[PDB]
């Protein structure tokens, strides 16, 4: 799996390979890794187990719906639920969300983080291979966050095996 | 002999704004009980109330609509938490006691309370299957089972005497933002028929709530003043920027609905409230500028980075 | 002296449809009231009821059909959830409380409790075992322990006074779609003789409880408008798409059985409800074209793919 | 063990072999892998630890029960159960449940997952054999969704040592 | 008519050192009392008090502030502590009592009680949702949807009749260390309108609350010397030395507030409470030699090395 996400001109995009795969064999190559939350204005992205990123999804939600769906304030009540003595049960997944104001990673061991600079995020395990092809891609050409997007995942699947190109790209106008 | 839809929706006009759905909801429901009792013994014992689920964020009307009804009917009325029934240990902890509750604020008016007394469970969408933290669920859906007696139509004994809750109406409320209605149980489901949606609150609602309703903040603070010998006037643009820093306010950080408004009026009205009473004969004109003065400049941070790496 | 069990299902019959088998199963218990009782004093007592176990889905009469027959026989009746006496703490919260309601509500008529009290115990197969997640298993089968003395014979102390319970008509009910009713007690099992067969509604049969039982919601709907000077006629057409819609929504959606004709109608007469006192003198033609515009279409969507990968 | 399935002409197949084997050693020949649900109106066939198989389809068929036996719904309902913070014991099997609308595969984990396009699922150590078998036979042939099942699981029993000859073939007319 | 807000500041300023904050927070609140019931049928019910919520350390005043303005307003008065209704088994556990336990204070006088009667709702903060160790905070958040009730207007059931609770004046308080006041339910926040803050107490208060105050520490003590006629004086040193002692323990162990003072005292008076009997027609003179001597040296240690590595 390869999720990324580049914003850049106003504009905010996060998607996904569609491998999903079972050991060394492929099971679908067709998933949306990629969805909207909150009345579609948030965009979120996930890897890992299956069935522990949906729940890291799922989970997620529910927050925004306690809040005015404020990305920032999500993230930070649901990471808190891990800083706590009830070891609440830890999650072998990520998710990256963003929206028109920010973009996080959150995991589910319990901890949100930041861009850097060129906001710019990416997970799963072709995630850096997205990763550099982006920064590349941002540092050096004029080309649309969308266009960034696209790039970059095919280029990272082309070099992770768990990682197809039945993409899902969601970007908030 | 009685109000109709119309004039009904007309009288909550006087101190609700927005929430046309809902108030024409109620007003239905409150002309059908001048409807049947029109109707013949075999014929008016059979119909019964048509009960309301009034879905809705916090503070935008749900219980006003509820409580001034109730008040413009002279009807036995009666507001608990769904919640409050959790789990139970003595008499006062089950949900019978609603029917005592509302017969005990009637002085015991038997026929009162079962020919039109009102009943409003507020946040029922609490006693759901909301969150994995679902500790005690078996509990919530308990209640609901405990409710259904009393919807479904049953007698409770009160010291009072026997009443039956056969025509009794029920609201129901909730803002259902990770539940929803088609959650509750079946039974429970088919005896709440209607269901109106309540919206949240702009700006520009904010600012009529201000002035337009019978005994508005902006009046009431008028009159306070006024006990002191004091003579006060809000501008135009001095209640639109109070309504501007309450609906901010709830934005930014914890939306509690026009409640704000109160909260930002006390945080306004600071001053004068202390001196008045060395400011009689005096008039003061809040406008604009003494506004933005006593409503001081954003709140107080946004800080939450704090927890994040 | 009383009707005989032709007669009592033809009582029924005019307002319930179709559950021949419950009808026929109830008449002959409430017949047998009257047939010991013309017996001598030694049988006389030693003839108890033969108590009922009700097996069919939400919705579909199982309660009706026992209220209507304790109302035609003037009987002291009394409904309650087998699950609300899962946990107890209090006097109230005990089964025993089952017979004390039952004697406050026909005012202490000790005779009358004794001879022809009936018993609707609804939801008897929540108390059972079923599925995985039976935290308190001993609680429910606590309860089925709690009946035992009430359905095999006991005297329960009222503040009216002492009351046996020998010859009370227990009915008890339930979908059993997980649990069957082998998995009840062996004691309650042997002492719930007779097991009748509710089966589910289909349109057909809702188009029949629209109009043709007596104060049927079509017959409701008419007087209540007439009280407003209104006149409505409902065609056979208009019937037939308000019955469909109806099975279709419990189909596609929750099954709520026969309520869900209440829900229907309410989102049908919504308009005329609200508008009758407007429109006086005036007669409303609810025909199949008006039905299509009032019902809107399709309740709303079907999702549910975005929990599936 | 290998259980396979095909959707084709109106009609929903799911067969599987009957071997049941302790380690390296058979111990039954002849087991039924594959079984009808709710008033015999659904499919459902599973693979992986015999106890763990058994409880996930139980498990299963109370959800059918308390809905109207919608297959879709009741698979969501059922995940949803892992997907908490009561972290329900997770089983080490998988089933494959079908009837006249959709066919899909549950976990023991907790997610459900939908087939491609030709309609074909396929589970267990011999799953992948008789899932290729199958994707050719419908892409290059016009035998039934019953022949393709039989001729798929065959083949499959002749690759893997888990997965015998002894079928048992359920369809939906 | 009654004190104005800056009356009743002066009124307080006898027996409270600083908190010049809580102080104007509540004499507006009591002026308004008085401001409404100055008004008009309709808007007079309207109104409704604005409560409080104090933020500050132990032992600066929270509490007398609130008791000693109902002494000035002969108000029925009660303190209770937010968490003695974590958990309910019995009548005499739910807040209802709240009302009963005030009524009861006041002789049952309803009028009183309803017009004025004030509540202290002392450590809401614990209520709240704080540190990991949050066993049962379902229990929390519940008595703070047990308050909601009493705060929002209901009417509650006495062995002395139906109290209405719609304008009773609500103080709450807490430290607030580690939850904020943003914590509490919606609901609850925009029913407690105004928050004002108390500050700590330093060495330079201390010396004040030692004497000004009416009937203060240093008064107190005269007058029972006195009686044992002995005559004793504090010098301006001394008066210093024990204030300086005071908050110098308070600092270097557990942080008590002004209640240090007379812990402090206790240990200087020691002596003389003892011998007074036997000193009579003498007089004591107790200046900062006497202190010295009496407070000893260091309270005790500051061990602590003995668990770390
Ligand atoms: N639409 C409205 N118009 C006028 N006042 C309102 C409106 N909505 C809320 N309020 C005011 O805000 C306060 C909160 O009322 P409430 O009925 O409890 O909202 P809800 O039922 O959603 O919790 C009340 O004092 C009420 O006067
Ligand atoms: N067969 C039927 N004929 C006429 N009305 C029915 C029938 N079944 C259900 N109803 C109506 O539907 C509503 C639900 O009745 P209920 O007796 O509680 O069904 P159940 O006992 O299975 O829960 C009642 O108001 C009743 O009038
Ligand atoms: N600012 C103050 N001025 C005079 N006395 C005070 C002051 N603060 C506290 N005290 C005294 O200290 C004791 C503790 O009072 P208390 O009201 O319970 O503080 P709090 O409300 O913060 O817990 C009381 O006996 C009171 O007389
Ligand atoms: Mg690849
Ligand atoms: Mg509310
Ligand atoms: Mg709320
Ligand atoms: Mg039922
Ligand atoms: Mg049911
Ligand atoms: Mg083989
Ligand atoms: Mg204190
Ligand atoms: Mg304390």
């Amino acid at each position: 799996t390869t999720i990324v996400s580049v914003r850049r001109n106003g504009q905010v995009v996060v998607g996904g390979d569609g491998q999903v795969s079972l050991g060394n064999t492929v099971m679908k190559g067709n998933a949306r890794k990629v969805r909207r939350l909150y009345n579609g204005k948030v965009l979120a992205g996930f890897a890992g187990g299956t069935a522990d990123a949906f729940t890291l999804f799922e989970l997620f939600e529910r927050k925004l719906e306690m809040h005015q769906g404020h990305l920032l304030k999500s993230a930070v009540e649901l990471a808190k639920d891990w800083r706590t003595d009830r070891a609440l049960r830890k999650l072998e997944a990520m998710l990256i969300v963003a929206d028109e104001k920010e973009s996080l990673i959150i995991t589910g061991i319990g901890d949100v983080v930041q861009p850097e600079e060129d906001q710019i995020l990416a997970i799963g395990s072709g995630g850096n291979y997205a990763l550099s092809a982006a920064r590349a891609l941002v540092e050096n050409t004029e080309l649309s966050a969308h266009e960034i997007v696209e790039k970059s995942l095919r280029i990272a699947g082309d070099i992770c095996v768990f990682t197809n190109t039945n993409f899902t790209i969601e970007e908030l106008p | 002999s009685e109000m109709t839809p119309r004039e009904i929706v007309s009288e909550l006009d006087q101190h609700i704004i927005g929430q046309a759905d809902a108030k024409r909801a109620v007003a239905i429901a409150l002309r059908n009980r001048w409807r049947r009792m029109q109707l013949q013994e075999p014929l008016r014992h059979e119909v019964t109330p048509k009960n309301i689920l009034m879905i809705g964020p916090t503070g935008v009307g749900k219980t006003e609509i509820a409580r001034r009804l109730a008040k413009l009917a002279n009807a036995p009325f009666i507001k608990v938490e769904a919640t409050k029934f959790t789990e139970v240990g003595y008499v006062g902890k089950e949900v019978d006691s609603i029917i005592r509750d509302l017969t005990d604020s009637a002085g015991g008016a038997i026929d009162a309370v079962e020919q039109n007394g009102i009943v409003f469970i507020d946040e029922i969408d609490k006693i759901c299957k909301k969150g994995e933290y679902s500790g005690a669920d078996v509990s919530r859906e308990g209640v609901q089972r405990d409710l259904l007696p009393l919807v479904e139509g049953s007698t409770v004994s009160t010291k009072h005497g026997m009443v039956k809750t056969d025509h009794i109406l029920f609201i129901a409320s909730g803002a259902f933002q990770v539940a929803r209605p088609s959650d509750l149980i079946p039974e429970l489901q088919g005896r709440l028929p209607i269901r109106v949606e309540l919206t949240a609150l702009s700006a520009a609602d904010f600012e009529r709530i201000l002035t337009e309703p019978h005994a508005s903040l902006t009046e009431q603070y008028k009159a306070l003043m006024a006990t002191e010998g004091v003579n006060i006037a809000f501008t135009t643009d001095a209640v639109k920027k109070i309504a501007e820093a309450a609906f901010r306010v709830n934005e930014k950080t914890e939306n509690i609905g026009a409640r704000r408004l109160h909260t930002v009026m006390e945080r306004l009205m600071d001053k004068i409230s202390f001196s008045a009473s060395d400011m009689n004969g005096q008039t003061v004109n809040i406008d604009a500028a003494y506004v933005a003065d006593a409503l001081g400049e954003v709140v107080e941070n946004e800080d939450l980075s704090r927890f994040i790496l």
